[PDB]
């Protein structure tokens, strides 16, 4: 099954096109690579729980 | 009969092009007569109104910052017992033998996680990573470990 | 009383003047109005 | 030369079966018509336009109150009134009637079921004026109009029929070209005669079932449907017929298609059949159905459903006795 | 025109996506529903149903008269199965047995009632 | 101005028909070079070996035409002589070797060394020895392959483009 | 459009932001943007040169004009992004399962997690030039895998209802004030992108030496 | 779960399960055909 | 004088293949039996290539008309035959603007599979419903309904944009093919849509080759129906010799 | 392992067991029901403040009309839309390195995204399941068997490593004349 | 169970063959005949074509009734059915067991079914009558219309046996409603055929030439019927060429009139001197006029020529 599928897939042209969802992983790190602005280290007027 | 009874009691004819407001104020023609009515509305709404911050933008610094420019250098402090525990754990993970369920790249991955966790890998960690990768035959990865040491 | 009552009925406003006209169809808007809200 | 434009199509009647046609055309035009909406009551026309607009159309709409504006604006007209007298008033008799005032190339189509001579005169005078006239009697309920399932029996030029097929297919599923100049009216006449005969037959059959002692009307309908004899009219009237027979005192409901409607339609047949010299009486069962429907109408039940014939079969027979 | 604004195509200015057409397609366009003919093991729908009856709370064998024929049994979906008036568990058992037969698993299981 | 749909006319003819509208002015030509090269090669494929007199004979023989049915030459239905397989049934060997460079460039996302495609081209040559000998080191073959390179940066001086293409020409003429 | 008995109001500013008179640099930025901006932009100006076909002109200006003008606040020459397609991974099950993934509906998937879904980074996260796009994907009811169109990608963020009818970037000043000036992870990323067929085949690669022709 | 076809070895015991859980050699063979289709 | 209550010819479109099949069946039966051919989508017109190709054999379908079988759906229990003409599910394309895809070849440019590992559909199996077995369900949720106008109404296909939904279409199933006494499915590629670059001669050749298969299929159907009812239905029998 | 078992929600191999991708619902009428792809334990934890391991995404099982029809209309862009958000990086992490389990409903949903093959239970009613013969399979394997080194190198590229440098890249990285 | 077929006319032999074929030795089969040689021939043919269950052959109702559980009669005429069921000395219902079931498929009068059911209930058995409609080839292929009238639980017990030779089986109610269903179906068929004749004659009078299109128009419109859908293709030629004699058909005017002959007896009273049956009576007039013209066995499409005579009796009576 695998070999027939692979030869068929190679001989097919459309499916040779790249697929970003299956090709790679982007940013496998624990934290974002840029600052989205957050966090806000300051409370709010309706907020009493300061720290 | 139901359609005969159900008339258009809901909608109203749209606004002409240069129509005024329901308070009579207008833009580009009626100036300094226009009044601000954002202070008559209730102070708080229990759910965003269709016009809640609909058009709101952010600085261009946000979209033109490079990657990892925002990370500030903070010195994480931990007990010496924690240091020993974590160093031994990382050394064991690096020295884990490949083939069964771990691949040689995993030694380099675990060396890099030490950096990403704000740990200072020791010469023993570097030696172990180089030894394991060389034993697995990944000489380019061993040189990558050496370059990581130098870059550190 | 609605929450926008003061904006609606502020003296000299378009809506206030329209209300004054509809209350007395032939006032003189320059002088025929009332400053206060009291009825 | 001319200028690229969206063909103007107008709808005249807007009765029970007229406003669904306009609604279908407005929904399915896709900004290709600039639809026109004529009505004697401009309040009625504006109501139709407002309801259609809030429900959401895909074309602009123009309200009309008098036939001259419709004549000068429309390129194609569809006319679906209640009675042949109103059809005549709009098409030929009125001072500003459409056919009497038709422009070169304009197209007119009628869905109202009118007489063969009326259709002949309409088409002839349209041809004299230079325009084109298709007599297109329709069959189907306003529900069928909403679903887009109507029969059209068009008689007229094949060229104009082919050109107008795209507009017919917006509210009519089964569209046939029966020929020219009254062929559609003849087909509709035959269809109405057949409907009357089959309705009478179904009423008598269900009365037989009740008399013989069958109360499983749904199972009887299933047997008939699977069997060698079964009519769409029986399938339509079976539940109401049983409900009405079982409690004989029950007054029939009122429906869009009524006994007076059938009688008016069959009057055109009575006029158009030949052999007046031989007093034109070769059709016994058709005569019997006509008798029963006439009795039902005379009983003050002419505005009700076709199923009312059950209570008036014997009244028609008594009238026959009176001969 | 109908609207007060003789300048606007739609007087009520509906959202341009209110008028956006909605296309459609049926599961039949993608895959058909073939019917597996009766075999010697379950020659008819009543035999199929009595074979499917294994559970004391799924008395499939009580509704042999609820279907007209093999094809009527095999074509009726869950909605029509409920409409015919079958309990939830018996309905699910019949549907699952039919689908297993379709996938190639005949109703061959041990009756656990005893 | 929208006509009545008596038949189910398709809303869009091609997948990318509307996508080509969303390309900048220069990007339209950037893409057009490649797409037009592909279209021309695919149109010429059916008559690849035909001589001038034979293509004229094909045009004369296919003499039935409606208002704007088509020209018999663009996608001629004439039976080709050499039976091929894979992409060679629709494109020439030169365009086969062209498309691999297009793919390498696309995944590379800009200028790149020739080694990224040396081996793709060499595998193609090993796969089709007859066409390799027939079309290798040919001026037409090399130029047809190499017309791609400018689209990496549409406006670069002649010196920059020629130094960039020197490597590809080196390998294609070796 | 409006409904009965609701007395709608008027919004004077699109957003709440600091005025440009409060800083010398904001003032200069606004002056430069105004000089680079039109004052009244018409159907004939440069920003509409992408309506190269009469059908494009008619469809853009006739209906869905609100949609087109709202698809993007700024004024550009595209009003959208081109779509593209992805290859389906080989199904070792084969024709037993090739029927799957074909349905009655378009299935849209948008990526989330860290590094994705931030409003402040919206224009960078759905930029085609970014190595780390949000990777939206649409499966058509016929099984085709395609990318998302600019509006579908933009529908996964917070609403942004405003437009700029006079700034046209190409007429920005240049060469007087605007004179812009200037680890192995990049090599590793190029390696990732680079084809790797050579692994199966300084022993440099050469053209085949033909044997049958000798 | 494990399927108990009507035609495997039955346990003629009235103090427990009425069907054993063994299987005919045909059921052993066909089970592989299902196992293999699952393995791919 | 025939015992058949009628034969339906269902299709997705009623332009070319259904019209040609109706004409061939009508000619072979010599108008002695009822044939009704309908399609799910009626917004079409009989194809001029179909008319010309039918004339080339002698039958003029120019008089026929494109219509949907919504009327016959209500009576489906009465008709005796339910022929259904449709394309193959393997070459099917939901995009009309492309040629058909390739079938699955069983056992070198195409990959040929093993007949045991990739078995065909058993031929003795019947069809429950094909693409030609659906019915249009029109619907509309007007905002003039006070229950649909409310903010928390689910009779919508969206949210925050508008209320209700204008007239829209949905297709139901009609799993009643098997209620008929003789149901068959005919697999034929599309012919009514021209491929992107085809020329009129080839577009007509496709109609001709599909006409041949329709002719042979109708002959087989009429033979089996003759065995079914027992009467004579190939009354004409003038065309099969040629 | 309870004296009286939870009769309505039995499981395998005790608690909390292996992590699993399930398609969790909400206690709401179907008319508003929506699902969320979550990673959790086999025995659902309703004791700790941490109910789940990771939130992969959300799925709306109610089709939505294409609001984006005018934008560059492509083939059949007007068909109703089924909306879903999916965390592909976290899914790959938990699927590959953590070897968590996958339910059939999420498997079918993800097969639509090009992330996994069509499920084992997404079986077409038409083609019957295959029938295997050892002799035929052996004949095929011998007829077209790969060679040892190509097979091993494909396996190595797929599983062990994918950044293997060329001789050119090694030479480029190699240090130069001064050697400092 | 033991199921035994007794009718064995022309339409009864297929029932026995189908029961024998589809029994698969699950139920025992019995065959009775007036003469033993005929039943021996039938059993020989069934075994030669494949017999799964042993078949027993009976000359006498006594053995027939005292052996089998279910008895199925498919006879020719009401008199034969009455002979089999009641008036015989060894009458099936008279000697019926307390639990055995008897079904009759021959078209008998409602009163006949009344006596049959009453006597079966007296003896404690269950009798439900299931008149059949269709062709002998339809029986061969297994398609038939059975409209059974009797006890609901007994009908449910009998479902599986019926399906062996019938497709469409319905329960019309209790106390012999099957005969009423068959009778009313025949009356309605006759009425629709008459109406189709009227419509086509009127179309020809109006002078509409293309009947091919008018057939689809009527079929897609209201008032459509299978009788029209059937007789139209013949009627078109038969009215434009009235000279040609209508062809013979298996379903005939004489058959319709024989099957309608039970209606008068099943209706309450005819002494009212009026017809509460306009359409049905008009159809009967034309059918009788056609029969008296020497056209009894010809097709049902012959009503066109004798509709005009269908007025003479209406005027004179």
């Amino acid at each position: 099954f695998r070999d027939v599928e692979e030869r068929r897939h190679s001989r097919d042209v459309v499916n040779e096109l790249p697929n970003p969802w299956y090709d790679y992983v982007a940013h496998a790190l624990p934290f974002p690579d840029r600052d989205a602005g957050y966090p806000d280290e300051y409370g709010d007027l309706g907020q009493w729980r300061a720290p | 009969k139901v359609d005969s009874f159900h008339a258009n009691t809901q909608y109203q004819h749209a606004w002409p092009l240069l129509s005024h407001d329901d308070l009579g104020n207008s833009d580009q023609s009626n100036n300094t007569k226009n009044i601000m009515y954002s202070m008559y509305m209730p102070k708080r709404n229990k759910g965003t109104a269709p016009w809640f911050r609909g058009a709101d933008t952010y600085s261009v610094k946000y979209c033109e910052q490079g990657r990892y420019e925002y990370q500030r250098y903070l010195m994480i402090n931990r007990f010496p017992s924690e240091y020993k525990k974590h160093f031994l754990s990382f050394l064991s993970n690096i020295r884990m033998s490949s083939g069964s369920a771990t691949i040689p790249q995993e030694a380099l991955h675990w060396l890099l996680r030490m950096i990403v966790d704000n740990f200072n890998p020791q010469h023993v960690h570097y030696i172990a990573a180089m030894k394991t990768l060389q034993s697995a035959g990944e000489l380019d990865m061993a040189r990558d470990v050496w370059k990581i040491m130098e870059r550190q | 009383v609605p929450r926008i009552y003061y904006a609606w009925m502020r003296p000299g406003s378009f809506t206030r003047r329209r209300f004054e006209k509809m209350r007395n169809p032939f006032v003189d808007l320059e002088t025929g109005t009332s400053l206060y809200f009291r009825d | 030369s001319a200028i690229k434009r969206s063909l103007n199509v107008g709808v005249v009647g807007m009765g029970n079966m007229g406003v669904p046609i306009a609604r279908n055309l407005g929904f399915k035009a896709r900004s290709a018509m600039y639809l026109q909406i004529h009505s004697r009551a401009l309040s009625k026309a504006k109501r139709v336009c407002d309801d259609l607009s809030v429900d959401g159309a895909t074309c602009a709409m123009r309200i009309h109150d008098r036939y001259s504006t419709m004549t000068k604006w429309c390129d194609v007209i569809v006319l679906a009134l209640a009675d042949v007298k109103a059809s005549r008033h709009a098409l030929l008799e009125d001072n500003e009637s459409l056919i009497m005032n038709a422009r070169k190339g304009q197209i007119i189509v009628d869905h109202t079921t009118v007489d063969a001579e009326t259709s002949r005169e309409c088409a002839h005078e349209a041809a004299r004026r230079g325009a084109y006239f298709l007599d297109a009697p329709m069959s189907g309920s306003p529900r069928a109009c909403f679903n887009g399932q109507l029969l059209l029996m068009v008689g007229g030029d094949a060229e104009t029929f082919q050109k107008m097929l795209p507009i017919f297919h917006m509210y009519a599923d089964n569209v046939f070209h029966m020929g020219e100049s009254g062929s559609g009216t003849a087909a509709k006449m035959i269809s109405q005669a057949l409907v009357a005969s089959h309705n009478a037959a179904a009423a008598e059959a269900l009365s037989m079932a009740h008399a013989l002692g069958i109360e499983d009307q749904s199972k009887l309908v299933q047997v008939l449907d699977a069997s060698w004899g079964s009519s769409t009219m029986l399938r339509r009237n079976a539940p109401l017929l049983q409900d009405l027979i079982r409690n004989p005192d029950k007054t029939p409901p009122t429906s869009a298609v009524s006994v007076d409607r059938l009688l008016s339609d069959l009057a055109h047949l009575d006029a158009s059949l030949p052999k007046r010299g031989g007093e034109d009486e070769p059709f016994p069962v058709f005569d019997a159905a006509l008798r029963s429907l006439a009795a039902a109408s005379d009983a003050g039940m002419g505005d009700r459903d076709l199923a009312s014939v059950v209570h008036y079969i014997e009244a028609g027979e008594a009238e026959l006795r009176n001969r | 025109t109908y609207g007060p604004h003789k300048s606007y195509k739609y007087t009520y200015m509906p959202d341009p996506r209110k008028l956006a057409p909605i296309e459609t397609t049926q599961r039949s366009e993608i895959v058909p529903q073939s019917i597996r003919p009766p075999t010697s093991y379950v020659p008819n729908h009543e035999t199929f149903l009595e074979r499917a009856d294994i559970h004391r709370l799924r008395p499939t064998s009580d509704f042999k008269a609820s279907f007209k024929d093999w094809n009527d049994l095999f074509t009726c979906d869950k909605r029509q199965l409920r409409v015919r008036g079958i309990p939830r568990m018996t309905r699910d058992a019949i549907r699952t047995a039919v689908q297993a037969f379709q996938n190639g698993n005949p109703p061959e299981r041990f009756d656990t009632k005893e | 101005v929208a006509k009545l749909q008596h038949n189910p006319a398709p809303t869009t003819l091609n997948f990318y028909e509307k996508s080509f509208q969303q390309l900048s002015d220069v990007q339209q030509r950037q893409t057009g070079l490649l797409i037009g090269a592909a279209v021309g090669d695919a149109a010429a494929r059916a008559l690849d070996g035909y001589t001038a007199e034979e293509v004229a004979a094909v045009a004369a023989e296919s003499g039935s035409l409606q208002d704007e049915d088509e020209d018999p030459v663009v996608f001629a239905s004439v039976t080709p002589r050499e039976h091929k397989s894979g992409l060679l049934r629709h494109h020439s060997y030169t365009f086969y070797l062209f498309s691999q460079l297009l793919r390498v460039m696309a995944t590379s996302r800009g200028d790149f060394p020739v080694q990224y495609v040396k081996n793709e081209w060499v595998a193609t040559a090993r796969a089709h020895p007859d066409c390799f000998v027939r079309e290798h080191a040919s001026l037409l073959h090399v130029l047809c392959i190499t017309m791609q390179l400018p689209v990496i940066y549409p406006w670069a001086d002649d010196s920059t483009l020629r130094e960039y293409a020197s490597d590809f020409l080196e390998f294609l003429t070796e | 459009a409006r409904k009965h008995g609701l007395f709608y109001g008027k919004m004077r500013f699109a957003e709440q932001k600091i005025t440009f008179y409060s800083d010398r640099f904001l003032f200069r930025d606004l002056v430069n943007r105004r000089e680079a901006s039109y004052a009244n932009v018409w159907e004939m100006d440069d920003p509409y040169r992408f309506l190269q076909t009469e059908q494009d002109y008619e469809d853009y200006w006739g209906d869905n004009y609100d949609v087109y003008r709202r698809m993007f606040p700024e004024m550009i020459g595209r009003t959208g992004e081109p779509v593209q397609q992805y290859g389906q991974m080989p199904i070792w099950a084969g024709p037993h399962r090739q029927h799957a993934n074909k349905s009655e509906h378009n299935w849209m998937f948008a990526e989330i997690g860290v590094n994705v879904g931030h409003e402040a980074l919206k224009k960078l996260e759905l930029d085609p030039t970014n190595e780390k796009r949000r990777r939206f994907v649409i499966r058509q009811p016929d099984g085709t895998l395609r990318s998302a169109k600019m509006s579908e990608m933009r529908a996964w963020y917070w609403k942004e209802e405003w437009a700029d009818f006079r700034f046209w970037a190409p007429q920005m000043e240049w060469g007087i004030e605007n004179t812009p000036s200037q680890a192995d992870f990049r090599k590793q990323r190029r390696i990732q992108s680079r084809p790797v067929k050579w692994f199966y085949e300084e022993r440099e690669v050469r053209w085949p030496d033909v044997i049958n022709a000798a | 779960r494990q399927i108990r076809p009507y035609y495997n070895l039955p346990s003629k015991s009235e103090h427990g399960r009425k069907m054993t859980g063994f299987l005919t050699p045909y059921r052993h063979w066909m089970w592989k055909q299902n196992e293999l289709w699952r393995n791919v | 004088s025939t015992s058949s209550r009628g034969i339906l010819i269902a299709g997705l479109t009623n332009r070319a293949r259904t019209q040609m099949a109706e004409g061939i069946l009508r000619r072979l039966t010599a108008g002695t039996i009822f044939i009704k051919s309908g399609g799910v989508h009626h917004e079409s017109t009989i194809h001029p290539l179909a008319v010309k190709v039918m004339k080339d054999i002698g039958i003029d379908i120019s008089k026929q008309s494109v219509t949907s079988l919504e009327a016959a759906r209500r009576q489906q229990n009465t008709y005796d035959v339910y022929i259904s003409i449709d394309c193959s599910y393997e070459r099917r394309t939901l995009d009309k603007s492309q040629p058909p895809r390739a079938e699955v070849r069983r056992r070198d440019d195409p990959v040929r599979y093993d007949p045991l590992l990739v078995p065909r559909t058993p031929s003795h199996w019947s069809v429950g419903v094909d693409a030609t077995d659906v019915r249009r369900r029109w619907q509309i949720w007007s905002p003039r309904d006070p229950s649909i106008f409310h903010e928390t109404s689910t009779r919508k296909f969206q949210d925050h944009l508008y209320e209700g939904e204008p007239l829209f279409m949905q297709l139901r199933q009609c799993p009643w093919r098997t209620q008929a006494k003789v149901s068959e499915r005919w697999e034929m590629d599309e012919v009514a849509i021209r491929y992107p670059v085809e020329r009129h001669s080839a577009h007509e050749l496709r109609f001709v080759q599909a006409r041949e298969q329709l002719l042979q299929r109708s002959f087989d159907l009429l033979t089996k129906l003759e065995k079914h009812y027992g009467e004579r239905l190939l009354l004409d029998r003038a065309l099969l010799e040629e | 392992a309870r004296a009286v078992i939870k009769r309505r929600s039995p499981q395998l191999w005790g608690a909390p067991g292996a992590p699993i991708i399930r398609m969790r619902g909400h206690h709401v009428v179907w008319k508003f029901q929506s699902y969320d792809l979550v990673v959790e334990h086999t025995h659902k934890r309703r004791n700790s403040d941490i109910r789940l391991l990771h939130y992969l995404g959300k799925h709306c099982p109610h089709p939505q009309k294409s609001l984006w029809s005018p934008d560059t209309p492509v083939a059949q862009d007007r068909h109703l839309f089924m909306l879903t958000t999916v965390d592909i990086d976290a899914f790959k992490y938990w699927f590959g390195v953590k070897r968590c389990r996958l339910s059939m409903k999420p498997w079918a949903l993800l097969a639509k995204a090009g992330l996994l093959p069509p499920s084992l239970t997404q079986n077409s009613k038409i083609m019957p399941k295959p029938l295997f013969d050892k002799e035929s399979l052996m004949r095929y394997y011998l007829a077209n068997r790969k060679d040892e080194d190509v097979m091993a190198r494909e396996k190595y590229l797929n599983y062990e490593n994918s950044m293997v440098k060329t001789e050119e890249e090694r030479a480029a990285e190699r240090p130069v004349a001064p050697y400092l």
